[PDB]
């Protein structure tokens, strides 16, 4: 439950970040969108 | 054997002494790993 509870946290930072903030990069981007959502679906 | 001190105008004992240690692996379950986890949550 504590692990949980830290990738909750980490997956809310995921979520709620923003363009003034961070940088979305392309590697990560291509990675998350294409790659992952075709390996786990 | 314990001998009392000297009179100028207690009693002479017999004493066993037990040091013992304390296992703790129950105050390691239930007290301690539930702190740690609770902190790196308050971190
Ligand atoms: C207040 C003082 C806090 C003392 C805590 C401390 O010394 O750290 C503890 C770790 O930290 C833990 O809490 C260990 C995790 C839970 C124990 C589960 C494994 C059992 C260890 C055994 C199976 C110390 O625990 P340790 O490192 O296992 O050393 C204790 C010695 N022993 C091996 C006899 C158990």
């Amino acid at each position: 439950v504590t692990m949980v509870v830290v990738i909750c946290v980490i997956v809310l930072n995921i979520h709620f970040r923003t363009p003034s903030t961070h940088v979305l990069s392309e590697p990560v981007k291509k990675l998350f969108l294409e790659t992952l959502p075709e390996i786990l679906h | 054997l314990i001998q009392p001190s000297v009179d100028p105008r207690r009693r002479e004992e017999v004493t066993f002494y037990l040091i013992i240690r304390r296992k703790p692996l129950f105050y390691l379950v239930n007290v301690i790993a539930p702190c740690i986890l609770i902190t790196l949550l308050a971190i």
